[PDB]
């Protein structure tokens, strides 16, 4: 029930990995954003000098959040697709953190990966439909913005279009076609929705890895959780804790903390420690070796 | 609920 039972033998990386494999631990649910995909070269929004937020002076811009509106698309279109070349990484190499993510699924212990990211990185790694919420949608698919036809376009398509710096329009209507992202504004998913009603009444552990926690309704996965499931944070820095002015959230610190732990550093680093840990680490260290290389030889 | 900034 509601009881904040101690599940943990010591808030610690090693105490996770403890648990991870006893018997209590079967169902692992991952929240993830954009800290696991910088070391992939797709940079942060809000982590000040690399994230967006500090880069964007040069479009034409009244809000440096306007170029992820939904509004402000509908209306100006182009600096999003400009930014879009920008960002558009050469070549799709997911990271040691999603490959451990991978890892999970490979040893039945993944309920679901919940990412915020939309760079594909999460089904490159093999996690499939069935594994993944795309929480705020993705880059994969494009569709006609005409509520007539919504054709669908391959990533294929929308990348030559955008390299080629001409406005995605529809080849049957000649509509706008936008990747199938949600913007600031937009209605996340519905299959959000039905996976969180159901995958949060029996998550084991949740793995929260390189986000601020500072998108809603995203953030508030990490409450849906039982109040005994225990919560490790691998981030950069501090995450998910409750404003001491504004059911509340991730308490690693305080006297009555007893059971969230956070792993501070890069993402690829506490992955690469917990499967340590695990004795996952050959196993880790073959598996993004060998996918590295593949994608490498493309 | 829709997809925000806090
Ligand atoms: N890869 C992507 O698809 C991408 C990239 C940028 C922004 N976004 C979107 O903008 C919003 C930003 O939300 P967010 O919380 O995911 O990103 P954010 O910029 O708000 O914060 C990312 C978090 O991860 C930390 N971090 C960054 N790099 C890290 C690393 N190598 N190792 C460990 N921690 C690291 C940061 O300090 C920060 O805490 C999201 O909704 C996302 O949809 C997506
Ligand atoms: C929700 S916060 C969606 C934000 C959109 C992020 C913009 C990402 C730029 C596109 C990266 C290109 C990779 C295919
Ligand atoms: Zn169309």
């Amino acid at each position: 029930g509601s009881q904040k039972e101690r599940l943990l033998d010591e808030l610690t990386l090693e105490g996770v990995a403890r648990y991870m494999q006893s018997q209590r631990c079967r169902r692992v649910i991952c929240l993830v954003g954009a800290g696991i995909s910088t070391s992939a070269g797709i940079p942060d929004f809000r982590s000040p000098s690399t994230g967006l937020y500090d880069n964007l002076e040069k479009y034409h811009l009244p809000y440096p959040e306007a170029i992820f509106e939904i509004s402000y698309f509908k209306k100006h279109p182009e600096p999003f697709f400009a930014l879009a070349k920008e960002l558009y990484p050469g070549q799709f190499k997911p990271t040691i953190c999603h490959y451990f993510m991978r890892l999970l699924k490979d040893k039945g212990l993944l309920l679901r990966c919940y990412t915020q990211n939309i760079d594909t990185l999460e089904r490159i790694a093999g996690l499939e439909q069935e594994d993944l919420v795309e929480a705020h949608g993705t880059f994969y698919t494009s569709h006609c913005v005409s509520a007539s036809c919504r054709h669908e376009y391959p990533l294929s398509w929308m990348k030559e279009k955008i390299f080629s710096e001409v406005t995605p329009k529809c080849e049957d209507c000649q509509s706008l076609v936008k990747p199938d992202i949600v913007f600031f504004g937009e209605s996340l998913p519905a299959r959000f929705f039905s996976c969180m009603q159901s995958d949060f009444l029996k998550v084991d552990l949740l793995l929260v890895m390189g986000t601020s926690l500072q998108v809603q309704p995203f953030a508030s996965l990490i409450s849906k959780a039982p109040l005994s499931t225990p919560r490790l944070l691998i981030n950069k820095e501090k995450a998910g804790q409750s404003d001491p002015f504004l059911g509340g959230g991730m308490d690693f610190d305080s006297k009555k903390a007893y059971r969230d732990v956070a792993w501070l550093g890069e993402c690829d680093q506490g992955c690469l420690a917990l499967a340590e840990l695990l004795g996952w680490k050959k196993e880790l260290e073959d598996l993004v070796r060998r996918e590295h290389a593949s994608i490498d030889a493309q | 609920p829709r997809k925000q900034l806090a």
